[PDB]
């Protein structure tokens, strides 16, 4: 799991809602949200850099990542990403939502889906780091969406 | 069936077919229709009771 | 007659709801005072407990 | 010319008097049926129909105002209808 | 027969008052004010609760699909248009009219084939003789739900609730295109 | 429990009687129709696509039939279909395919469901019959090439129409 960090707790849980919907689905959703946010903040800053995907045209035109999800939708590039993420996430929907509020969540309630291809490190520090940067990038991408809707550039 | 029982009449040509009546007297002898059943509704002649056989009564309520 | 009729409709509807629910099956003369504990006029409306 | 079609703009014709009469006729029928049940359950059913028990008759008569609900409750409870093997029938 | 108490589908928000509660279902009997599920006792013409559950499951599923189609067709997101066929009618309830017979005649045909071929045992319902069928159990997503009892019943209750809301909504988007104003915030 | 998806159970009815069964049925489509019909459909589709890939990459690089004349079919395999529909040769091909499909498909699909034979034999062994290990190896190779050339023909046609075929046999 993951407690505070230098004290030992169940983290800040003032609402105490961990006894309402099961902790396995909570941890799985936390990891998925965080990994989505980590890819989101990196993709945001990389588009703001000026880096381009191998598919050319309309990608440098709709820069700053805010006209990205208004012109790539009508350019048809956004639909392919939607359906690819949809097929992988419906495989995940099978393997995850087959078990909820009941039958066991014995897949490691986080990143247990495959992934043992290149590193095979399996560090506990890696797990702690993964969840910590997951939530750090949650707040980072929240900031990058909200601050840059009125400011621009590096802020 | 016994005296005071509530019976349902199964004779098809009777005026009280599928109707409830009360057993008055069961005669013990050679009578072909020994059971006497009295009804609360008169027929067209106005006769309240009739003599019935044991297989023409279906029984509803014990005494 | 001067006031809007929807006001009367809603008032009569609220009274209808109140007296439909205040005696759920105890309408008519033969069904209301079947329980020998319902004294007449006692609908249980005594919140202040006089 | 009255339009008994069922259009909403001609509901001042047939349809609204239709609902009114259906309510009133069901009221009359339910009052008669309730008094019939009471007179059947007494000791002299015949004398209760030529000489009416006026207080009880007024009770059923005023209590038949909720006939569509009471009739539905009796239909669901199985007291409205005789099974069919208990009503007399001609030999055929 | 199955006397309506073991059927999942009771709702907590009809026991919202002090007294009665649970996960999402009311404890003392599901909601049936007109006692329509007890109408099989008098005459066999009235359907059993199994047929009623199959009917509302079909209505709810079609209504989820219909309200999702209404929400998506009404503003953009139309299929790419080729020769002799344009999916351009953004106004719902008139989109099948501006459509060739090879397209509107193909939706109805396949719907009818799937409806007829999944109709094995609906008339073993109407009488409580479940055995097979088991109301809405077409097989599309059986063994996909959880294998315990509480989670499966929770999933089914989720299906029934969303479905009922969709029914009420697709009938709020309808009856408003017919007569102006049956839904105050309409958007369609 | 599966082999192509080693995180989410194993599909039902995919026990391994058919060759090349790695348990790749995430949608659970092995329940709508019998598995003999599905295997027959997969094998027929694969044979059609392998012949289609061979014919496309042979016609496109340049080869004409006996007396195939000079029309827009001879320009490329792109317009060959629209050329041969107008010349009526596609009606003759449809007649031959319909005759063989009547005999083969009706017999082959009628008798698996009755119960009588392996799903897709046709008994035209043409040589190798005695070495049953090579028979099952050839079944595995046949279905693997079937899937590969279904993908290959899909890719070929989509690549050629995405640029309207500017005379590219690598495409
Ligand atoms: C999916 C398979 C398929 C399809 C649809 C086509 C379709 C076509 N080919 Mg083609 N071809 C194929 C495979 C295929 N080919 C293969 C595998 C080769 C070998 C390399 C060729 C070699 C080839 C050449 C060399 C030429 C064509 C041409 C043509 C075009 C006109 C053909 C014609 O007049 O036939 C209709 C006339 C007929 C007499 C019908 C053919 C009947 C045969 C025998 C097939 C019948 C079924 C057959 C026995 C298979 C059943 C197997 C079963 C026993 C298991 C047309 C677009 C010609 C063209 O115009 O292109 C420019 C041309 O010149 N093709
Ligand atoms: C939104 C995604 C998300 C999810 C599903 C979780 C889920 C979880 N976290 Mg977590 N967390 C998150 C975001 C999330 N967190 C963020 C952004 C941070 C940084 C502040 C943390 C920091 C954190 C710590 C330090 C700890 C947890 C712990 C936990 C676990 C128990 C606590 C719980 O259920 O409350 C989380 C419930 C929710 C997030 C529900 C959402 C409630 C509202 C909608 C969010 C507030 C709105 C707005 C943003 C403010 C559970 C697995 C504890 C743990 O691992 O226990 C062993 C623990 O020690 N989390
Ligand atoms: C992320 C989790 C994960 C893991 C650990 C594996 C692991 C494996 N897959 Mg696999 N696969 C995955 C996701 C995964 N797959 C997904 C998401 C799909 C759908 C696109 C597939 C589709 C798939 C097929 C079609 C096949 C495999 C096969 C295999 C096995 C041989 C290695 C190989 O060629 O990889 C392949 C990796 C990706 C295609 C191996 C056990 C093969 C097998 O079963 O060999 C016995 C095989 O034929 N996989
Ligand atoms: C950068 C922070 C970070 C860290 C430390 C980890 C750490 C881990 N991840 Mg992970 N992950 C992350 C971000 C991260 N993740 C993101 C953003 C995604 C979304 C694409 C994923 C998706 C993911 C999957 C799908 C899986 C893991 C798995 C793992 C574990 C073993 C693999 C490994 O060594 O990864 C090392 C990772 C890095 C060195 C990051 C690369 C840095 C780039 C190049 C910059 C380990 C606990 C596997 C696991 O837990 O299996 C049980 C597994 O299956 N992760
Ligand atoms: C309140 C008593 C009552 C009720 C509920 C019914 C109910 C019915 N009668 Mg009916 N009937 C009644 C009295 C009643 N009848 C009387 C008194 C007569 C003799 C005149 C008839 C003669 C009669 C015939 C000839 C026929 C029916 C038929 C029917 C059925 C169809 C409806 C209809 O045609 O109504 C029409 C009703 C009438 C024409 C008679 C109405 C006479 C008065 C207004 C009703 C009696 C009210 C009573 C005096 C109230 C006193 C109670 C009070 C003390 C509380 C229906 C089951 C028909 C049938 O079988 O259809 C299936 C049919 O053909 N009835
Ligand atoms: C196709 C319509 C339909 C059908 C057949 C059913 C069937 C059922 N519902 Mg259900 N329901 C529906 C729609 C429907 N529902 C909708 C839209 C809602 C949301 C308001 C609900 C909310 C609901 C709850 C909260 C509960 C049920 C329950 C039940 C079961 C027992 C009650 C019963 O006998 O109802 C029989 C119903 C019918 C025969 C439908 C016909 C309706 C009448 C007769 C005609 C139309 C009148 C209506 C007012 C139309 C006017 C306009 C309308 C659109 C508003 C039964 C399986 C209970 C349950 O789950 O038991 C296990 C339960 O607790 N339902
Ligand atoms: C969100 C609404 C919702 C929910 C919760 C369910 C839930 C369920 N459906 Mg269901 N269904 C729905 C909408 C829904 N359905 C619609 C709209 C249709 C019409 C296409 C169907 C058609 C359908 C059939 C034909 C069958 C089911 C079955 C089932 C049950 C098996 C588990 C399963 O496959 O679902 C898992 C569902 C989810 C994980 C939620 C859906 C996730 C999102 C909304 C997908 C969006 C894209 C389960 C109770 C089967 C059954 O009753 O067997 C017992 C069955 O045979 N459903
Ligand atoms: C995903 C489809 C739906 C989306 C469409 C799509 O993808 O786009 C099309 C596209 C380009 C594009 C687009 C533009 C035209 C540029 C612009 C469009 O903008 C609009 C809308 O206008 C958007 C976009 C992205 O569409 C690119 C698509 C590329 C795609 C789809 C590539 C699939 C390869 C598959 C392979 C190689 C499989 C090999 C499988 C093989 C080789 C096997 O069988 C291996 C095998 O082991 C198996 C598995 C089982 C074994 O027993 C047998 C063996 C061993 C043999
Ligand atoms: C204008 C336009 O655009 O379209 C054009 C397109 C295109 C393609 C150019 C055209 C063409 C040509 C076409 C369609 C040609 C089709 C030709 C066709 C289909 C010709 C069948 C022959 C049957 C035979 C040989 C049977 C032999 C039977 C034999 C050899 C037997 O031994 C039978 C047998 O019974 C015995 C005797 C004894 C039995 O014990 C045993 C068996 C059963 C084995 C057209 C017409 O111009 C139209
Ligand atoms: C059974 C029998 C016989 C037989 C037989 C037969 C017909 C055997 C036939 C086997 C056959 C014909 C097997 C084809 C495979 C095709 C493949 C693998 C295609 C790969 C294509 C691939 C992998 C890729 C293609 C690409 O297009 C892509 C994807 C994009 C392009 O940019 C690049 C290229 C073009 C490269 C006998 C023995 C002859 C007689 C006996 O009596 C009966």
């Amino acid at each position: 799991k993951l407690d505070g960090t230098l004290v030992g707790d169940v983290g800040f849980d003032p609402l105490g809602l961990s006894n309402i919907l099961p902790i396995e689905w909570m941890r799985e959703a936390e990891l998925k949200h965080g990994r989505v946010c980590m890819l989101a903040v990196v993709g945001y800053i990389v588009v703001d850099k000026g880096l381009r995907a191998p598919g050319a045209e309309k990608l440098v035109a709709a820069t700053s990542s805010f006209t990205a999800h208004d012109a790539a939708v009508q350019s048809g590039h956004m639909w392919a990403l939607l359906l690819a993420c949809g097929l992988f996430e419906i495989v995940g929907a099978g393997a995850i939502a087959s078990t909820l509020n009941g039958g066991d969540r014995k897949p490691g309630e986080f990143a247990l889906t495959g992934g043992f291809d290149r590193d095979a490190a399996k560090l506990e520090r890696f797990k702690l780091a993964e969840i910590k940067h997951s939530r750090l990038a949650m707040m980072a991408f929240s900031g990058l969406v909200t601050q840059d809707a009125l400011s621009h550039g590096a802020t | 069936i016994e005296r005071g029982s509530k019976v349902r009449v199964l004779r098809p040509e009777s005026y009280w077919f599928q109707e409830c009546g009360s057993v008055a007297t069961i005669a013990k002898g050679g009578d072909r229709y020994p059971v006497v059943v009295r009804f609360e509704k008169v027929n067209y002649p106005g006769v309240a009771p009739n003599n019935f056989a044991l297989d023409e009564l279906g029984e509803v309520e014990a005494p | 007659s001067s006031t809007p009729p929807e006001a009367l409709a809603q008032i009569v509807l609220v009274l209808s709801i109140i007296e439909f629910n205040s005696n759920k099956d105890k309408w008519t003369m033969d069904t209301m005072f079947t329980d020998p504990a319902r004294e007449p006029g006692n609908l249980g409306f005594d919140p202040l407990k006089f | 010319h009255l339009i008994a079609d069922g259009r909403p703009d001609h509901a001042g014709e047939f349809v609204i008097p239709a609902f009114g009469f259906l309510y009133i006729a069901g009221w009359i029928g339910w009052a008669g049926r309730s008094y019939l049940q009471f007179s059947k359950k007494t000791d002299k059913p015949n004398e209760n129909e030529i000489i009416i028990n006026v207080p009880v008759a007024l009770g059923m008569m005023s209590g038949a105002f909720l006939w569509p609900l009471a009739a539905w409750k009796e239909l669901i409870n199985g007291q409205l209808l005789v099974p069919g093997d208990e009503v007399t029938v001609s030999p055929r | 027969r199955k006397p309506l108490s073991e059927y999942v589908g009771a709702s907590q928000e009809l026991a919202a008052f002090p007294g009665g509660g649970g996960k999402e279902g009311a404890a003392p009997v599901p909601w049936d004010p007109l006692q329509l599920s007890e109408l099989w006792k008098v005459s066999a013409n009235n359907p059993d609760v199994a047929w009623l559950r199959e009917a509302e499951l079909k209505h709810g599923r079609m209504s989820m699909l219909a309200i999702t189609g209404v929400m998506v067709q009404s503003a953009g997101i139309h299929l790419p248009g080729n020769a002799d066929i344009s999916f351009a009618n953004a106004d719902w309830a008139m989109a099948p009219t501006t459509l060739p017979p090879a397209a509107w005649g193909q939706v109805l045909f396949f719907i009818g084939l799937a409806e007829g071929q999944t109709s094995a045992g609906l008339f073993d319902l109407w009488l409580g003789n479940t055995e097979k069928r088991e109301p809405g159990n077409l097989g599309w997503g059986t063994q996909f739900l959880s294998k315990d009892k509480k989670a499966a019943d929770k999933m089914r209750l989720k299906e029934l609730k969303n479905g009922r809301l969709a029914m009420l909504a697709i009938m709020g988007v309808a009856f408003n295109h017919v007569i102006p104003g049956a839904l105050p915030g309409c958007m369609y």
